[PDB]
């Protein structure tokens, strides 16, 4: 309800103009910042081509 | 019963939702009042159309 006797609508068609910035594409700090103290051999089956 | 009162009509699409209604809204869609403008004074033809 909005600041009346009023109804109001939000979809997720009101999502649009969060979701689709090209920004979602941006993890360049986030492989980094998780790379040192690294991991040790996970055996790595799925993890390889 | 008194004086008559006089009823009359719009066009309107079937799916103009019911929820704009109960309500005091205005017949012309649209907030068509010389009050509600910011002031610019060219703004209500703007505010209208």
């Amino acid at each position: 309800w909005g600041k009346d006797h009023q109804v109001l609508r939000l979809s997720m068609e009101n999502a649009v103009g969060t979701v689709c910035h090209p920004s979602l594409m941006n993890i360049d700090a986030a492989v980094g910042g998780v790379n040192h103290d690294p991991v040790e051999a996970a055996n790595p089956y799925g993890a390889y081509v | 019963h008194g004086q008559d009162a006089v009823c009359e009509f719009i066009a309107t699409p079937v799916a103009t939702d019911i929820n704009y209604f109960r309500r005091p809204c205005n017949p012309r869609g649209r907030a068509a009042g010389g009050v509600y403008a910011g002031d610019k004074e060219g703004d209500v033809i703007a505010l209208m159309y």
